[PDB]
């Protein structure tokens, strides 16, 4: 092997984009107009996108509960 | 309409298998009627990890119906043995009606 690469934990403004990709994937979820998803990535720090997978199909069902 | 039966003139043939869904425990207690050992019969208000994860099954089934498919998995464990997450399994799968595959 001649060089590599390595995939750290991804950043804040790529848990935006990525939160904002997640949750359009089910497209049927929805969001306060007050909640930004640049807000959201502040408090998500040092998640694998797999974590952001399963957190935000949690929130989906923690709204569908309520 | 309806018919009637007589093993010495009338013929039955079994054939393929059809699904159906198993009745809720609310509209009656097949354990009770039967007399088998009936499951403990939780008060949802009183065991809240019952409630949490009854929360799962039906908004899955919902969804599904609803033409929204997701992988809902859960996982029970617990300090100490004997204290029956199995049977809690048995009692939310005949709260919703649902069909059981259990394999020890
Ligand atoms: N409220 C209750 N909670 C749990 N089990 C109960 C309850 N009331 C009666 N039981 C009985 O207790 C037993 C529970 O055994 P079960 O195998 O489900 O336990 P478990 O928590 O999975 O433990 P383990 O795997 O360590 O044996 C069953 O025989 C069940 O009928």
């Amino acid at each position: 092997v001649s060089e590599t690469w390595s995939l750290r934990a991804p950043d804040k403004h790529a848990r935006a984009k990525l939160l904002e990709y997640f949750f359009s994937k089910n497209q049927i979820m929805k969001l306060n107009r007050d909640l930004q998803f640049s807000d959201l990535s502040l408090e998500t720090e040092g998640f694998s996108p797999l974590d952001l997978e399963i957190f935000t199909e949690k929130i989906f069902y923690d709204l569908q509960l309520e | 309409s309806h018919f009637i039966i007589d093993p010495n003139r009338t013929k039955l043939i079994t054939t393929n298998i059809t699904n159906r869904r198993p009745l809720p425990l609310s509209r009656s207690n097949l354990q009770r009627y039967y007399g088998f050992a009936e499951t403990f019969y939780y008060d949802l208000h009183i065991f809240p990890y019952v409630r949490q994860l009854v929360n799962i099954l039906e908004t899955s089934f919902n969804c599904s119906q609803r033409g929204i498919t997701l992988n809902a998995s859960v996982l029970l464990h617990s300090t100490t043995n004997n204290v029956g997450k199995a049977t809690m399994v048995r009692f939310a799968s005949k709260y919703l009606g649902i069909h059981l595959l259990e394999i020890d």
